[PDB]
C-alpha cells in the first residue's frame, strides 16, 4: 500500500484496476499552456485541485474498496485516498495488472471516466505479507470466485 | 616502516630541527648579496627565457619554487612585511633565519625550547619598548627634507639609486598630491592610487611626474579629436552597443510590418542614450565597456574624445580626482532616463600624448581634487620593471614617515644598539632566559655585519667599532649623542647617521622585529616531521 | 604554541564562553555559538574579542563604508527583473513595447528599492542567490543613490547566526519587510586590516543574544590554525567545567593519586 | 600541531589498533575536547601492561 | 555554476534534471543522490545498486518525478521521487551499461515500461 | 520559529512547499510586459501564502513536512509563531506519525479529517556536540530512540 497509514488487510476487497496515474492529465503531443493574467493562474490552479479531488471522486462513486494503478501518482491523490478510506497500491507491472484483471474477474479501464461498477474485480481477501526482519513487504490477493491465474510462492 | 606503521618518512630530534636550520639559512643566504647600498640586483630566468632583475627580497623569494615548509614559513614572511609595511622585506628575512639559527644552538645545549622561546619573546618586547623610548626621531623637527632623506635611503640599492637625488623629489612629490583627510581628522596617503607607466625610451632622467592623471588606454576612432581644452569628464560604467533584449524577453513577429520599426530601435536606444549625455557639453566619456562604430561616430561628428575598455580602477581614481560620478545607468529617482551636468568631471587638459611609438591619455590637472601618476623611462622592459618596483617602495616608505611622524636611524644604529642594550638588560632576567635574551642580541648584528660584507669591507673591524660607540652611549649621560653612530659603507667607518640623512620608518624595524620573532617561534616549536607519501 | 598570548587568550575565552550562555541555567555550552575568524597578518597579539557580527563578504557599494545607528536587514529575495518559478517569457511584437518593457523594469526594480528604503533601513544584507541574479546592478544604482550600505553573497548557513547576533527577522517577500524586521546596531563599519584584507564589523546592537565572534591573527597559516585549535580547547576545557562543577589538580597529581 | 586528535587524524596510520586510538581521541574531544593525548598515552600504557 | 563539491567519491554523471531546479547525481558507490540548486540540500539518497551507477536519465515530458539508472550490476532500474522507491527493474543487461537512452528506453536493447 | 512547545500540537505533512508548481508541465507564463511578469509572481507568492494559511487553518503548534520548506514559507511559520520542521524523511515521517498518532497529510482543505499528534513539550537537546531535537510526553509512543554513546 502507497500510503504508510493505509489498513494492511482487505476483505471483500472490490478491486479497481486503473493504467492512468492518478495526476492532472497531460495530452501526447508538444503542448504549450499559457498563462497570460493572474485570473488564469487562479484558474489553472483551481483546475489542478478539482482534478485531483473529482478523480478521487469518481473511483470513490463505484463502491470499490481496493484501487490497483500501474503509473503510480502523487502525494495530493495518495492523502485523498487515505482520507477517503481507499486503500491503493501503486506501480504495479503490466503482467502483473493482467494477472489481477483475470484472478478477480474485472477488467482494466484506461481513464476515470470510463470506470464504473460492472468493471470492478472481487477478491476475499486482499492481505500485505510481512517476512520478518527483513523490511520488506509483499501484496497478496486471493480467495477469488473462479480465478483462472494461480500463483507458486516458494 | 617499523611498529607506527605510517606510510611515509619521519625525522625526530636534532634530525629535524637541523634540517629546518638549514632550510631557513638557505632562503636567507639566497638574499644575503642583496643588502645594503653596496647590494646587488639578481637575475631570475623562469624557465622559458622570462628574465626578471630584481632587488626586491619580496619579489626574489615569490619567484622561486620552495619546497622545505619551513623555507615556505619565510618565504611567505617576506610577503607579509610586503604588504603591510613595504620595506624591509630583506631584513626580515635575514633577521628570523639568524634567529632561528642561533636558537637552535641553545637547543643543542640541553636548553628547552620553551625557555628560549621564552627569552626570544621577552627580547622582542623589550627591543620594541627600547626603539620607541630612546632610538625615534620625530620628524617635525626636521621638515620637508627628512621626507627627501627617507625616500633617498630607500632608493639606495636599487637601480635608482645614484639617481635618487631626482627620484626623492617626484615620489615626495607624488605622495603629497594624493594627500586626503577622512573622519575624525586623521591624514591618509592612499599610496598606489599613483598609477605608474613604465615605457622603455629616454634615460631615467625623463620620466616624468604627471599633475593629473595617466590612462594606458587611446581614443576609440581615429576621427575624434585628440586633445580638448576645458575638458568636461563624464564617466560611465556600462558599454554603448546596440541594445539586445535580456535572457526574459523575445521578439516575435506576427504582422510583417512591425519588423523593420523594431529593428530601428535597437539602434535607435544607444543613440538617444549618447544624445542625452553629448547635450550637457561633455567633451570626454570614459566607459569601462566596449563602444561600437556606429555609437563611436556620434562622438566623431560632436568632436568629443571617446575611451573605451578603461579599467575600472583606473575609472574610479579619475572619476574621485576629476569630480565626477561613476554612473552604471542613466536611470533617475523618477522613473525617467535622464543625464544632468552635475555628474560631469572637469579637466585642465586631456591629450593622447606619445611615448615611445606608443600612446597614452594624460587628464592634466583635474579640478576637486589633485592626483598624480609617475611614467617611467629606462633601456628596456627589465629595467622598467624594477624601476616600479622600486618606486612602490619608496612610495611605501615615506607613507609610514608622513602616517607615523617618527623615524629611526639607518644603516645598523638600531640593532647595534639593541645588541647592546639586550645582553646588558639580559644579566637582569631569569637564569635559563639570559642565554636566550643575549643570543637575541647577537642575532641582530646580522644585518650591520651583511651590509659591510657586501662592501667587502672589515665585518669584524667595523662592527666592534659600531659596537664600541653605541657602548659608550648607553654607560655616559652625556654621550647620548652617539645613538645615532651607524655605518658608512662608501668609506667603510662609523658615521653619524642621522646627520648623514639615512633614516627609516620606525614601523619598519618594529614590525620586522615582531613578525620574525614570530616566524623563528613557529620554526623552533617543531621537534618531529612526518611526511605522507603522495597518494598517487 | 600560544603560551605567552595567554595572559590574553585566557580572559577572551573566559569571555567568550559566558557571553553564550546563562551562568545559573545552563547546563551544556554551544560552541558553535562562537565564530571563529581567522585572518592572515598582524600578531597574535592582535587577536581581539567582537561582540557583534564579522563578515567576511565585501560592500558592494563604493564610497559608504561606515553607517551610524545602523538598521541592518536581511533579503531573501532577489532585486532584480521580475521572474516567475513557471517558465516566464515576454513576447514582444511592436517597437514600443520595447520601451515599455525596459520602463517598467526600471519601475519595478524602483519600487523595491523606495519600499525598502521607507522603512529607514540603512544597511542590506542580501542573501546569496543561485539562479537568478541576487543584486541588478540597476538595482544596486538605486540602493546607492539613496545612501544604503549593501552586502550581497550571505551564505544560507551564516543566517541563523547572523539572526541571533544582530536580532533581525529574515524576510522573503517585499510586502513583508517592515520596520520591525530590522535589526537595530550601533554601528556597522567596514575596517581593513593593515593593508591584509578587509572586515565588516557590526558592533553594538540593542539584542545582543547570546552570540560572539573571535578573530585569530597571526604571521603565517600555521600559527594561525594553531592559535585557532588552542582557543578552542580553552573553550572546550570551559565546556567542561560548566558541564560537570568539578576541579582537580593538574601536572600529574591524579595519576599519581590513581596509582598510589 | 600539538593537539593529539589534529596529530592522529593527520597521520595515516594503517594498523587498526592504531585506527581505533584514532577513534578514541576523536571521542575524547568530543566529549571533553582536552586531554585528547593522555587519553592515547593511557591506553598504550594499558595494553602494554596487558602484554606481560 | 552549481560547483557544489559535496561528494566522498568521484561522479559517473551529473545529469541536470529538466526541470530548472534541481540535480540529479550519482556516486561511485552504486547511490543516486538528488540536490537542490537553491538549497544546496540534499533530498533524497537511492539505496541500493551496489556497483557504481554509469548513466542517469530523467523523464523526458518534463515530469521530474521518474527516472533510470543503470550501472556494473547488469540492471536498468528505474525510480520515483514521490517514493523514493525502486519502482521497476530489468534483467535483460549483461555488461556494464555504458550509456543509457530514454526513449520505454534503449540502453547499450529496448525495454518498454508499459510490459516490462 | 519558536525552539520550544508546549502542548504540542503536531501536523506531519508530505507536501511541497517549495517552489511549489502546479503540476501541469506544459504550462508557462507568456505575457507582452513585465509588469504582468511581476502580477503572476505576486499570485504565486499569494498562492503559498494560502497554501500556509490553509495549513495554519488546522490550529497546529508544530508542522513537520517531509519536503524541504523554502524562506517564504519558513517566514510565515515564524510569524505565526508556528515550529516548523523540515526534510523529515520518509522514515522521520512514518516514525512521527508512530509515535505522536499523528497523520501524514498532503492536503489541508478538511482540516476536520485530518488528526493531530500530540505531546507535552518539545525542546533541543545537546547530545555530546550536536543539538537534535527532543519530543517528550509523547501521546502513543510507539516509536523509539535509542542513542548509543561509545
Ligand atoms: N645611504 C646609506 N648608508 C648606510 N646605510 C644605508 C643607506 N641606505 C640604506 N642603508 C641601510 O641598508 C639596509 C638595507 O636596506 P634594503 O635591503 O635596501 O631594504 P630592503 O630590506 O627593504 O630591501 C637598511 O637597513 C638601511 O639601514
Ligand atoms: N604549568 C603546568 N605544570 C605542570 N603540568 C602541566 C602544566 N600545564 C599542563 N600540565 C599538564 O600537562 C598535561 C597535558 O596537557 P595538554 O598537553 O595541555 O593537553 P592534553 O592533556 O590533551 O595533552 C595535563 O595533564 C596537565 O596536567
Ligand atoms: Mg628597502
Ligand atoms: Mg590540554
Amino acid at each position: 500500500f502507497s500510503h504508510p497509514q493505509m489498513p494492511k488487510k482487505v476483505e471483500d476487497a472490490k478491486i479497481a484496476i486503473l493504467t492512468c496515474p492518478f495526476e492532472p492529465p497531460k495530452p501526447k503531443t508538444k503542448h504549450k499552456l499559457d498563462v497570460t493574467s493572474v485570473e488564469d493562474y487562479k484558474a489553472l490552479q483551481k483546475y489542478e485541485k478539482e482534478k485531483f479531488e473529482e478523480m478521487i471522486q469518481q473511483i470513490k462513486e463505484t463502491g470499490a474498496n481496493l484501487a490497483i494503478c500501474q503509473w503510480g501518482f502523487d502525494d495530493e491523490a495518495n492523502h485523498l485516498l487515505l482520507q477517503n478510506n481507499l486503500p491503493a497500491v501503486r506501480w504495479v507491472g503490466g503482467p502483473e495488472i493482467e494477472l489481477i484483471a483475470i484472478a478477480t474477474g474485472g477488467r482494466i479501464v484506461p481513464r476515470f471516466s470510463e470506470l464504473t461498477a460492472e468493471k470492478l474485480g472481487f477478491a476475499g481477501l486482499v492481505q500485505e505479507i510481512s517476512f520478518g526482519t527483513t523490511k520488506d513487504k509483499m501484496l497478496v490477493i486471493e480467495q477469488c470466485k473462479n480465478s483462472r491465474a494461480v500463483t507458486i510462492f516458494i | 616502516e617499523g611498529p607506527l606503521s605510517v606510510f611515509g618518512d619521519r625525522s625526530t630530534g636534532e634530525t629535524i630541527r637541523s634540517q629546518n636550520v638549514m632550510a631557513a639559512a638557505s632562503i636567507a643566504n639566497i638574499v644575503k648579496s642583496s643588502l645594503g647600498p653596496v647590494g646587488l640586483d639578481k637575475m631570475l630566468v623562469d624557465d622559458i627565457g622570462d628574465v626578471t632583475i630584481t632587488n626586491d627580497g619580496a619579489t626574489i623569494l615569490k619567484l622561486l619554487e620552495v619546497e622545505h615548509p619551513a623555507a615556505k614559513v619565510l618565504c611567505e614572511l617576506a610577503d607579509l612585511q610586503d604588504k603591510e609595511v613595504g620595506d624591509g622585506t630583506t631584513s626580515v628575512v635575514i633577521i628570523a633565519a639568524e634567529l632561528l639559527k642561533n636558537a637552535d644552538e641553545l637547543v643543542k645545549q640541553k636548553i628547552h625550547p620553551t625557555s628560549v622561546i621564552s627569552g626570544y619573546r621577552l627580547a622582542c618586547k623589550e627591543a620594541v619598548r627600547y626603539i620607541n623610548e630612546n632610538l625615534i626621531v620625530n620628524t617635525d623637527e626636521l621638515g620637508r627634507d627628512c621626507l627627501i632623506n627617507a625616500a633617498k635611503t630607500s632608493m639606495s640599492s636599487k637601480i635608482i639609486g645614484i639617481n635618487g637625488d631626482f627620484f626623492a623629489n617626484m615620489v615626495v612629490d607624488a605622495v603629497l598630491a594624493i594627500k586626503y583627510t577622512d573622519i575624525r581628522g586623521q591624514p591618509r596617503y592612499p599610496v598606489n592610487s599613483v598609477n605608474i607607466l613604465k615605457a622603455h625610451g629616454r634615460s631615467q632622467m625623463e620620466s616624468m611626474l604627471i599633475s593629473g592623471y595617466a590612462l594606458n588606454c587611446v581614443v576609440g576612432s581615429q576621427g575624434m579629436p585628440k586633445r580638448i581644452v576645458n575638458a568636461k569628464i563624464a564617466c560611465l560604467d556600462f558599454s554603448l552597443q546596440k541594445t539586445k533584449m535580456k535572457l526574459g524577453v523575445q521578439v516575435v513577429i506576427t504582422d510583417p510590418e512591425k519588423l523593420d520599426q523594431i529593428r530601428q530601435r535597437e539602434s535607435d536606444i544607444t543613440k538617444e542614450r549618447i544624445q542625452k549625455i553629448l547635450a550637457t557639453g561633455a567633451n570626454v566619456i570614459l566607459t569601462t565597456g566596449g563602444i561600437d562604430d556606429m555609437c563611436l561616430k556620434y562622438f566623431v561628428e560632436a568632436g568629443a574624445m571617446a575611451v573605451r575598455r578603461v579599467l575600472k580602477r583606473d575609472l574610479k581614481r579619475i572619476a574621485k580626482a576629476s569630480g565626477a560620478t561613476i554612473l552604471s545607468t542613466l536611470a533617475n529617482l523618477e522613473g525617467e532616463e535622464t543625464f544632468e551636468a552635475a555628474m560631469l568631471g572637469q579637466a585642465e587638459e586631456v591629450v593622447q600624448e606619445r611615448i615611445c611609438d606608443d600612446e597614452l591619455i594624460l587628464i592634466k590637472n583635474t579640478k576637486a581634487r589633485t592626483s598624480a601618476s609617475i611614467i617611467l623611462r629606462g633601456a628596456n622592459d627589465f629595467m622598467c620593471d624594477e624601476m616600479e618596483r622600486s618606486l612602490h617602495d619608496a612610495l611605501c616608505v615615506v607613507k609610514r614617515v608622513l602616517e607615523s611622524k617618527s623615524v629611526v636611524p639607518g644603516g645598523g644604529a638600531v640593532e647595534a644598539a639593541l645588541s647592546i642594550y639586550l645582553e646588558n638588560y639580559a644579566t637582569s632576567m631569569g637564569s635559563r632566559e639570559q642565554l636566550a635574551i643575549a643570543e637575541f642580541a647577537r642575532s641582530l648584528l646580522v644585518i650591520p655585519n651583511t651590509l659591510a660584507v657586501n662592501a667587502a669591507q672589515d665585518s669584524t673591524d667595523l662592527v666592534a667599532k659600531l659596537r664600541a660607540f653605541h657602548n659608550e652611549a648607553q654607560v655616559n649621560p652625556e654621550r647620548k649623542n652617539l645613538k645615532w653612530i651607524g655605518l658608512d659603507l662608501s668609506n667603510g667607518k662609523p658615521r653619524d647617521n642621522k646627520q648623514a640623512g639615512v633614516f627609516e620608518p620606525t614601523i619598519v624595524k618594529v614590525k620586522s622585529l615582531k613578525f620574525a620573532t614570530e616566524a623563528a617561534i613557529t620554526i623552533l616549536r617543531i621537534d618531529d616531521l612526518i611526511k605522507l607519501h603522495p597518494e598517487s | 604554541v600560544v603560551s605567552q598570548y595567554s595572559s590574553l587568550l585566557s580572559p577572551m575565552s573566559v569571555n567568550a564562553v559566558m557571553k553564550v550562555i546563562d551562568p545559573a541555567t545552563a547546563t551544556s555550552v554551544d560552541l558553535r555559538d562562537i565564530k571563529i575568524v581567522k585572518k592572515l597578518g598582524g600578531t597574535i597579539d592582535d587577536c581581539e574579542l567582537v561582540e557583534g557580527l564579522v563578515l567576511t563578504q565585501k560592500v558592494s557599494n563604493s564610497g559608504i563604508t561606515r553607517v551610524e545607528k545602523a538598521k541592518i536587514g536581511l533579503i531573501q529575495f532577489c532585486l532584480s527583473a521580475p521572474k516567475t518559478d513557471m517558465d516566464n517569457q515576454i513576447v514582444v511584437s511592436d517597437y514600443a513595447q520595447m520601451d515599455r518593457v525596459l520602463r517598467e523594469e526600471r519601475a519595478y526594480i524602483l519600487n523595491l528599492v523606495k519600499q525598502i528604503k521607507k522603512t529607514g533601513c540603512n544597511v542590506l544584507l542580501i542573501q546569496k542567490s543561485i539562479l537568478r541574479d541576487a543584486l541588478s546592478d540597476l538595482a544596486l544604482h538605486f540602493l546607492n543613490k539613496m545612501k544604503i550600505m549593501v552586502i550581497k553573497d550571505i551564505e544560507r548557513e551564516d543566517i541563523e547566526f547572523i539572526c541571533k547576533t544582530i536580532g533581525t527577522k529574515p524576510v522573503a517577500h517585499i510586502d513583508q519587510f517592515t520596520a520591525d524586521m530590522l535589526g537595530s546596531a550601533e554601528l556597522a563599519e567596514e575596517v581593513n586590516l593593515n593593508g591584509s584584507g578587509k572586515l565588516l564589523k557590526i558592533t553594538g546592537c540593542a539584542s545582543p543574544g547570546k552570540t560572539v565572534t573571535i578573530v585569530v591573527r597571526g604571521s603565517n597559516k600555521l600559527v594561525i590554525e594553531e592559535a585557532e585549535r588552542s582557543i578552542h580547547d580553552a573553550l572546550c576545557v570551559i565546556r567542561c567545567l560548566v558541564k560537570k562543577r568539578a576541579l582537580i589538580a593538574g601536572g600529574g597529581a591524579p595519576e599519581i593519586e590513581l596509582a598510589l | 600541531t600539538n593537539d593529539g586528535a589534529t596529530i592522529l587524524k593527520q597521520m595515516q596510520v594503517l594498523h587498526p589498533a592504531a585506527r581505533m586510538l584514532v577513534e578514541l581521541s576523536k571521542a575524547q574531544d568530543i566529549e571533553a575536547g582536552d586531554g585528547t593525548t593522555s587519553v592515547v598515552i593511557i591506553a598504550g600504557s594499558l595494553l602494554d601492561s596487558c602484554t606481560k | 555554476k552549481k560547483s557544489v563539491a559535496m561528494h566522498t567519491n568521484y561522479l559517473s554523471a551529473c545529469s541536470f534534471t529538466n526541470s530548472d531546479m534541481q540535480i540529479l547525481t550519482a556516486s561511485g558507490d552504486g547511490t543516486c543522490a538528488l540536490w537542490d540548486v537553491e538549497s544546496g540540500q540534499l533530498l533524497q539518497s537511492f539505496h541500493g545498486h551496489g556497483a557504481d551507477v554509469l548513466c542517469l536519465d530523467l523523464a523526458p515530458s518534463e515530469t521530474g518525478n521518474t527516472f533510470v539508472s543503470g550501472g556494473c550490476d547488469k540492471k536498468a532500474m528505474v525510480w520515483d521521487m514521490r517514493s523514493g522507491q525502486c519502482v521497476q527493474a530489468f534483467e535483460t543487461h549483461e555488461s556494464d551499461i555504458n550509456s543509457v537512452r530514454y526513449y520505454a528506453f534503449a540502453s547499450g536493447r529496448l525495454y518498454d515500461l508499459r510490459a516490462d | 520559529q519558536p525552539k520550544r512547545i508546549e502542548n504540542a500540537k503536531i501536523l506531519i505533512a508530505n507536501t511541497g512547499m517549495d517552489t511549489d508548481k502546479i503540476k501541469i508541465f506544459g504550462s508557462r507564463v507568456r505575457v507582452d510586459s513585465t509588469a504582468k511578469v511581476a502580477e503572476i509572481e505576486h499570485a504565486e507568492k499569494e498562492k503559498m501564502k494560502e497554501k500556509v494559511e490553509r495549513i495554519l487553518k488546522h490550529g497546529i503548534n508544530c508542522f513537520i513536512n517531509r519536503q524541504l520548506i523554502y524562506n517564504y514559507p519558513e517566514q510565515l511559520f515564524g510569524a505565526a509563531g508556528v515550529m516548523a520542521i523540515e526534510h523529515a524523511d520518509f522514515a522521520g515521517v512514518e516514525r512521527l506519525a508512530l509515535v505522536t498518532g499523528g497523520e501524514i497529510a498532503s492536503t489541508f482543505d478538511h482540516p476536520e479529517l485530518v488528526k493531530l499528534g500530540s505531546c507535552k513539550l518539545i525542546e533541543e537537546v545537546m547530545i555530546g556536540e550536536d543539538k537534535l531535537i527532543h519530543f517528550s510526553g509523547v501521546a502513543l509512543g510507539e516509536a523509539c530512540t535509542i542513542v548509543l554513546r561509545g
